[PDB]
C-alpha cells in the first residue's frame, strides 16, 4: 500500500468529526468520518438509480435515465417513479459531493497544506447545484433541472438552450466560454512549458525557471511566473465555472426570450439607434 | 465505415495513453512498500518504467529516475494497530522530529540555483537593486503568533532574485537571532505581521540556516516543515477568531 | 493567508534573461513594470524577441484584422456610430457556393474573405515557426510547438481543410463575432445534431477536463506553495515536501497521485486532445459522415 516517503505522514489527526475512531486508511484511499459518509450517499444513491432502472425496464446505461418531478408536482414532494425517485438521489448525490470535499479539508489538515482543492471543487458542486437546485427553485419546479442520463441530459441541454433559440447569444454564456477555451490554451501553455523546460534538447542540462520566464518574454513579451501561472490556472478554471452557473441561474428567471434579441439593448440605444447603414439599420 | 473506424482506434490510443501517463508518474515513490519498509505484494496492474535521466545544471550531478528511494534519516513514529491501514503517531515530538504536518525530505544541502548559477533566493540587504515595489512593507514590524504574543520583529525579506518576489521574511526573536518565516504562510497586517501557524514559544524551535546570506534546499524544507507542523500541534496555544479582534 | 494574490511586490533590475543561443540583437528593451500585473503574477513588461518570422507574422496578423476592420467600415458606411454599433453584427462572409475552390470570387462577395484567409494563415503558420525556434534558441524541448499543432489543427479543419475537401469555399466560417456564432449553431443543425458526434462528446470530455485537472493542479501549487511548491522545475529534480504532500494529497483522495513532472504530462495532453479529439469531429462531418443522428443509430 504505501509509497516509499509516504510512511512519516500517516501520523493520527487532522479530522473534522469523529476523533480517531474513523482515522484509517483502505489501502491508499483515506477514510475518516466523510469518508464513511460520503460511501453511505454513494451506495443509497446507485442503489435508488438501479431502482429506476428497474421501474423503468432496461439495464442498458445509454438508456437508464431517471428523471425529475413534471411541471405539475411544481417544488413539492412527489411519487417515486414520477420524478420523487430522482428527488431522493439527487440528495445522495448532494451530499456525496459535500462529504467528498469535506473529506479532502481533512486529508488537507492531516497533511497542512491549503484548503484550496475543497474550496475549488466547491464550485464545481454549486454549479450542479444550480441546474439541479437554485434555478429549479426560482423558476417554481423541479421540473426544470436534467435528468440523470448519460443521452437524455445531453437532450436536456439542447432543449433547454433553444428554448432561447440559439443560446451562444447568452452574453454570461459567452464569458464562461471564454474562460473554458482561454483555460485550456493555459493548461495547454504551462503543461507544454515545464516539459520543455525539464525535457530540453536531448543531452542538454535540465532548464531552470529562468529559461521559461525567458521562452514566454521572447514568445509573448511577457512572463506570469511559475505562481502565477498556478493561480492564473485557478481562476480560469473557476471563473468559467462561475459564469457558467451564472447564466443558467439568470435564464428562465430573468429571461424569457430569445436571448439574441437582449443585445437589441445595444441597438436601441439612442443617438446611434435610427441612423441608416449597418445591419440593424 | 471511416468515422467508426475513427472513434474505434481512438480509444485504442486513449489506453495506450492513460497507460503512458501513469507509468510515468511512478518515478518517483514506486516501488511501493508496507508499513515496515519491505515491499509490499500489491504492485498494481502498471510497470515501473525504464530509467529516464536528467542531467542537472552547475555540478549538481543528475538524477536517475525512478531509483533506490532517497529516505534514509530516521523517522520517529511508531504504528498503533497490529494490523495494516492504521496511524503511525510520534514517539516524540512531530515538530523536532520532523514528522507528519511537520515532516520535511532531506533534499540537497545546496540553495537553489539560478540560470547563472548564483544564489536563486537572498536576503534583500545583498540583494543588489531589489526594493519594495507596492503594498505595505512587512521590514520593521512585530510578528505576532497565534497566542497573540510578539514573537519578533522582521528585520528583512528573503527575495528570490531571477523571479523577483518575496520568499521568506527574515524575524528576529527576543534574543537577537533570526529566523525565517515562509512569505505564504505569513499574513502581512498594517501595525503587524501575523503568522497563524505559530504561537511564540515556538518560534525559536524554527530550523536555523547554518550560512547567514544564503538558505539551502534542505534548510527550506525544513523551516516549512515546521512552520506548517504548527497548524495541527501548535493548535492549543492558539486563540480563536474572537480573541483576535478582542485583541484590538 | 492564501497566495491568491501577492501581499508585498519585491522589484529588481529588468531581467533581460537567459542568452543560451539567442540572437540577442533581436531582443528588444525593457517595458513598463505593471504594480497591476505584479498582484497576480511577474511585473515587468518585456522584453521580447522580434526576428524575421516574428515580423512577418505581425504584419500578416495585422494584414488579417486590416481586412476584417476595412469591411466592416464599409458595411457601417464609413459613419463611426454605425460602427460602434454594429461591430458586432458585421461580417466577412466567404465566396457564395458557386465558386467552389477557385478565387475568381468578387472582392465584396468573398474576394476580402479569402485575402484575409491567407493573412490569417500565414500568421498563425509563422507564430508556429516562432514557437519552435524561440524554444531551440534557449535548447528547450519543443512541447510548446507540438501542443500549438492541436490548437493549429481545428483552426485549419474549420477553415481550410475541411472547405478543400468539400469543394466549396462557402463552407468556411465567416469572420463576423455573431456570424460565427450563428455559423457553428447552423453547423451542428445541418449535421444532425453534433451531440451524436463522438468526437465532440470527446471534446466536450476534455474541454471540462482541462477545466477540472487545472482548478486541480492550480489548487495543488498553491497549497503547497507554503513549502515552495510553484518551483516545480527543483521539485522534479530533487524531490521536497510540497511534491510529497501533494501527491499524498491526491493518492489518499482519489486512490492514485501523480509527479511533479508527470502532472505536467497529465495537463498537455487533457489540453491537447481537445482540439486534436475535436478537429476529427468537425473533418469527419459533412464528408463521410452527413448525420450524426442517423450514423449513430448504425452503432
Ligand atoms: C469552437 C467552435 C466555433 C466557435 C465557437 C465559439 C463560441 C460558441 C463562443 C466563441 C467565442 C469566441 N471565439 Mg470562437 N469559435 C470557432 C472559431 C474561432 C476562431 C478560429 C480562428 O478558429 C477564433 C479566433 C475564435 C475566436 C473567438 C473569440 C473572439 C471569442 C472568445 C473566446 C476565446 O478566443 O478564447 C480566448 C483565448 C485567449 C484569451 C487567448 C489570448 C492569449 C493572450 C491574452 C496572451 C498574451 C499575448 C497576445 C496579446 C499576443 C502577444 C504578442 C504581443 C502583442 C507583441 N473562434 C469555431 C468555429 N466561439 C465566445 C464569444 O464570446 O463569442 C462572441 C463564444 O461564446
Ligand atoms: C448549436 C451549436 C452546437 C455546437 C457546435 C460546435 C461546432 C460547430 C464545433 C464545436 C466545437 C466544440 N464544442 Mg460545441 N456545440 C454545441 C454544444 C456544446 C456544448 C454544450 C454544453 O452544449 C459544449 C461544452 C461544447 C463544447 C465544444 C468544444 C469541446 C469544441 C471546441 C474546442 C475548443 O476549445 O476550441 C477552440 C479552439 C480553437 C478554435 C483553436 C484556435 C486556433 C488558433 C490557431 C487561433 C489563432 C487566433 C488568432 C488569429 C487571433 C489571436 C487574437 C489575439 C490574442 C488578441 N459544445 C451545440 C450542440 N461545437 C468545435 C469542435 O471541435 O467540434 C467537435 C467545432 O468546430
Ligand atoms: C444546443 C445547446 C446550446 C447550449 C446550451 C447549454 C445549456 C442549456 C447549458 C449549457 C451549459 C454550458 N455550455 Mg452551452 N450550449 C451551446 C453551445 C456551447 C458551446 C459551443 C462551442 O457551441 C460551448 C463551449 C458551450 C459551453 C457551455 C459551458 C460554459 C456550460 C457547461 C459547463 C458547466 O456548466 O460546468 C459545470 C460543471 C458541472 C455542473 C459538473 C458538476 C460535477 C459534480 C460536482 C461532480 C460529479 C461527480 C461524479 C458523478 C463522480 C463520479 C466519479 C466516477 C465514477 C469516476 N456551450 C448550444 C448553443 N449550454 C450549462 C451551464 O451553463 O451550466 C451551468 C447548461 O446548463
Ligand atoms: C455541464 C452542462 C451539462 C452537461 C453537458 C454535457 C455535454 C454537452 C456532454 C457531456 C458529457 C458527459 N457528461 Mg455532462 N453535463 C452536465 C452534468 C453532468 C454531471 C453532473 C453530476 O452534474 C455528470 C456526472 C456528467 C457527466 C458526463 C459524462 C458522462 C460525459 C463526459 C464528461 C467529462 O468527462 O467530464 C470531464 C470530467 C472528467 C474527465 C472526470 C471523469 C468523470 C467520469 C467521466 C464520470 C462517469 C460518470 C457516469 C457515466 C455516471 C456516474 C454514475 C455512477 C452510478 C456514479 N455531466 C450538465 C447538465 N455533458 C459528454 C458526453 O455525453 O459524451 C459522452 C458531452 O458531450
Ligand atoms: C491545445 C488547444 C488549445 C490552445 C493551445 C495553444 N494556443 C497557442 C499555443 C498553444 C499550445 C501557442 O503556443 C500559441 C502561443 O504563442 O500562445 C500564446 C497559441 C496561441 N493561441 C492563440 C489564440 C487562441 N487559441 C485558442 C484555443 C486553444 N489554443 C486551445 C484551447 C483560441 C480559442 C478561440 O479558444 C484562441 C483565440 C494565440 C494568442 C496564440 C497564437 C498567436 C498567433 O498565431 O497569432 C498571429 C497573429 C498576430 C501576431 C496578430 C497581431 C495582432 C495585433 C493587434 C497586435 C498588436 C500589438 C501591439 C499593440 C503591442 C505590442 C508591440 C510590440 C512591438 C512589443
Ligand atoms: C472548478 C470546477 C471544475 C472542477 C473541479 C474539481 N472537480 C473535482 C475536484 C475539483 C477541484 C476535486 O477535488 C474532485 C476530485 O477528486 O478530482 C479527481 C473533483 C471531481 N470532479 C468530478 C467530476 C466532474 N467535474 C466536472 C467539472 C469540474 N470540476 C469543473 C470544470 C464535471 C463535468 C464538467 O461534467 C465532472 C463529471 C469527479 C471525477 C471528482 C470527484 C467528485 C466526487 O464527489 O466524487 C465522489 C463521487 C461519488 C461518491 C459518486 C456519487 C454519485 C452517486 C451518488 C450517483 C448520483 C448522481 C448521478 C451520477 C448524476 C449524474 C449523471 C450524469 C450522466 C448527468
Ligand atoms: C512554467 O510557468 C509558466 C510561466 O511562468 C514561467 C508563464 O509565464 C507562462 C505563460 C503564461 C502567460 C504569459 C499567461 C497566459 C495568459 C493567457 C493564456 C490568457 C490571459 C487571460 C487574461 C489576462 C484574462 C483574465 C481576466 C482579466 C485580466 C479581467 C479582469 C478579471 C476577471 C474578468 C476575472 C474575475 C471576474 C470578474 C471581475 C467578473 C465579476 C465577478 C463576480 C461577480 C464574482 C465575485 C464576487 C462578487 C463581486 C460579490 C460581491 C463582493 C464584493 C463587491 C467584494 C468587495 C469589494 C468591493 C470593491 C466593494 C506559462 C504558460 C507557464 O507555464
Ligand atoms: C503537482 O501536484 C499534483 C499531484 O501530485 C504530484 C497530483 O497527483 C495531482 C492529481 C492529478 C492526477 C493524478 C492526474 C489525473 C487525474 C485527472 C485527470 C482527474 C480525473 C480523475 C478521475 C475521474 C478519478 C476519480 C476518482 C474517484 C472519484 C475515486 C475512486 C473511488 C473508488 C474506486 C471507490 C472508493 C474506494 C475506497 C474507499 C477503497 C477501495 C480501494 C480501491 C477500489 C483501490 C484499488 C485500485 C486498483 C486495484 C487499480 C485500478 C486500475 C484501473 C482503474 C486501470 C486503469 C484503466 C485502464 C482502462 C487502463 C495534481 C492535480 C497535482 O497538482
Ligand atoms: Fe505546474
Amino acid at each position: 500500500a504505501l509509497l516509499s516517503f509516504e510512511r512519516k505522514y500517516r501520523v493520527p489527526g487532522g479530522t473534522l468529526v469523529g476523533g480517531n475512531l474513523f482515522d484509517f486508511w483502505v489501502g491508499p484511499f483515506y477514510v475518516g468520518f466523510f469518508g464513511v459518509a460520503t460511501f453511505f450517499f454513494a451506495a443509497l444513491g446507485i442503489i435508488l438509480i438501479a431502482w429506476s432502472a428497474v421501474l423503468q425496464g432496461t439495464w442498458n446505461p445509454q438508456l437508464i435515465s431517471v428523471y425529475p418531478p413534471a411541471l405539475e408536482y411544481g417544488l413539492g414532494g412527489a411519487p417515486l417513479a414520477k420524478g420523487g425517485l430522482w428527488q431522493i438521489i439527487t440528495i445522495c448525490a448532494t451530499g456525496a459531493f459535500v462529504s467528498w470535499a469535506l473529506r479532502e479539508v481533512e486529508i488537507c489538515r492531516k497533511l497542512g497544506i491549503g484548503y484550496h482543492i475543497p474550496f475549488a471543487f466547491a464550485f464545481a458542486i454549486l454549479a450542479y447545484l444550480t441546474l439541479v437546485l437554485f434555478r429549479p427553485v426560482m423558476m417554481g419546479a423541479w421540473g426544470y433541472a436534467f435528468p440523470y442520463g448519460i443521452w437524455t441530459h445531453l437532450d436536456w441541454v439542447s432543449n433547454t438552450g433553444y428554448t432561447y433559440g440559439n443560446f451562444h447569444y447568452n452574453p454570461a454564456h459567452m464569458i464562461a466560454i471564454s474562460f473554458f477555451f482561454t483555460n485550456a490554451l493555459a493548461l495547454a501553455l504551462h503543461g507544454a512549458l515545464v516539459l520543455s523546460a525539464a525535457n530540453p534538447e536531448k543531452g542538454k542540462e535540465m532548464r531552470t525557471p529562468d529559461h521559461e520566464d525567458t521562452f514566454f518574454r521572447d514568445l509573448v513579451g511577457y512572463s506570469i511566473g511559475t505562481l502565477g501561472i498556478h493561480r492564473l490556472g485557478l481562476l480560469l478554471s473557476l471563473s468559467a465555472v462561475f459564469f457558467s452557473a451564472l447564466c443558467m441561474i439568470i435564464t428562465g428567471t430573468i429571461w424569457f426570450d430569445q436571448w439574441v434579441d437582449w443585445w437589441q439593448w445595444w441597438v436601441k440605444l439612442p443617438w446611434w439607434a435610427n441612423i441608416p447603414g449597418g445591419i440593424n439599420g | 465505415d471511416l468515422a467508426s473506424l475513427a472513434i474505434y482506434s481512438f480509444w485504442i490510443f486513449l489506453a495506450g495513453l492513460i497507460y503512458y501517463l501513469q507509468t510515468e508518474n511512478m518515478r518517483e515513490g514506486y516501488p511501493l512498500e508496507n508499513e515496515d519498509g519491505t515491499p509490499a505484494a500489491n504492485q498494481g496492474p502498471f510497470p515501473l518504467p525504464k530509467p529516464k535521466t536528467f542531467i542537472l545544471p552547475h555540478g549538481r550531478g543528475t538524477l536517475t529516475v525512478p531509483g533506490p528511494e532517497s529516505e534514509d534519516r530516521p523517522i520517529a513514529l511508531a504504528r498503533t494497530a497490529v494490523s495494516e491501514g492504521f496511524p503511525h503517531a510520534p514517539t516524540g515530538d512531530p515538530m523536532k522530529d520532523g514528522v507528519g504536518p511537520a515532516s520535511w525530505v532531506a533534499r540537497r544541502d545546496l540553495p537553489e540555483l539560478d540560470g547563472h548559477g548564483h544564489n536563486k533566493i537572498k536576503p534583500m540587504k545583498a540583494a543588489a537593486g531589489f526594493h519594495v515595489s507596492a503594498g505595505k512593507n512587512p521590514i520593521g514590524l512585530p510578528v505576532r503568533g497565534c497566542d497573540l504574543e510578539i514573537a519578533g520583529k522582521v528585520v528583512d525579506i528573503w527575495v528570490d532574485i531571477p523571479e523577483q518576489m518575496a520568499r521568506f521574511l527574515e524575524v528576529e526573536l527576543k534574543d537577537g537571532s533570526t529566523r525565517l518565516l515562509p512569505m505564504q504562510m505569513v499574513k502581512v497586517q498594517s501595525n503587524r505581521v501575523h503568522v497563524n501557524a505559530l504561537s511564540s514559544d515556538l518560534f525559536a524551535g524554527i530550523p536555523t540556516i547554518k550560512s547567514p546570506t544564503e538558505v539551502t534546499l534542505l534548510e527550506e524544507d525544513k523551516i516549512c516543515g515546521y512552520v506548517a507542523g504548527g497548524l495541527m500541534y501548535a493548535a492549543p496555544k492558539r486563540k480563536s477568531v474572537v480573541a483576535a479582534m478582542l485583541a484590538e | 493567508y492564501q497566495n491568491i494574490f501577492s501581499q508585498v511586490q519585491v522589484r529588481g533590475p529588468a531581467d533581460l534573461g537567459m542568452t543560451e543561443d539567442v540572437n540577442l540583437a533581436n531582443r528588444s528593451g525593457v517595458g513598463p513594470f505593471s504594480t497591476l500585473l505584479g498582484w497576480f503574477g511577474n511585473a515587468q513588461l518585456g522584453p521580447i524577441y522580434l526576428g524575421s518570422l516574428g515580423v512577418l507574422s505581425l504584419f500578416s496578423g495585422l494584414m488579417w484584422f486590416f481586412t476584417i476592420g476595412i469591411w466592416f467600415w464599409y458595411q457601417a458606411g464609413w459613419n463611426p456610430a454605425v460602427f460602434l454599433r454594429d461591430l458586432f453584427f458585421f461580417s466577412l462572409e466567404p465566396p457564395a457556393p458557386e465558386y467552389g475552390l477557385s478565387f475568381a470570387a468578387p472582392l465584396k462577395e468573398g474576394g476580402l474573405w479569402l485575402i484575409a484567409s491567407f493573412f490569417m494563415f500565414v500568421a498563425v503558420w509563422s507564430w508556429w515557426g516562432r514557437t519552435y525556434l524561440r524554444a531551440q534558441a534557449l535548447g528547450m524541448g519543443k512541447h510548446t510547438a507540438w501542443a500549438f499543432l492541436s490548437a493549429i489543427w481545428l483552426w485549419m479543419v474549420l477553415g481550410f481543410i475541411r472547405p478543400i475537401l468539400m469543394g466549396s469555399w462557402s463552407e468556411a466560417v465567416p469572420y463576423g463575432i455573431f456570424s460565427h456564432l450563428d455559423w457553428t449553431n447552423n453547423f451542428s443543425l445541418v449535421h444532425g445534431n453534433l451531440f451524436y458526434n463522438p468526437f465532440h462528446g470527446l471534446s466536450i470530455a476534455f474541454l471540462y477536463g482541462s477545466a477540472l485537472l487545472f482548478a486541480m493542479h492550480g489548487a495543488t501549487i498553491l497549497a503547497v506553495s507554503r513549502f515552495g511548491g510553484e518551483r516545480e522545475l527543483e521539485q522534479i529534480a530533487d524531490r521536497g515536501t510540497a511534491a510529497e504532500r501533494a501527491a499524498l494529497f491526491w493518492r489518499w483522495t482519489m486512490g492514485f497521485n501523480a509527479t511533479m513532472e508527470g502532472i505536467h504530462r497529465w495537463a498537455i495532453w487533457m489540453a491537447v486532445l481537445v482540439t486534436l479529439t475535436g478537429g476529427i469531429g468537425i473533418l469527419l462531418s459533412g464528408t463521410v459522415v452527413d448525420n450524426w443522428y442517423v450514423w449513430g443509430q448504425n452503432h
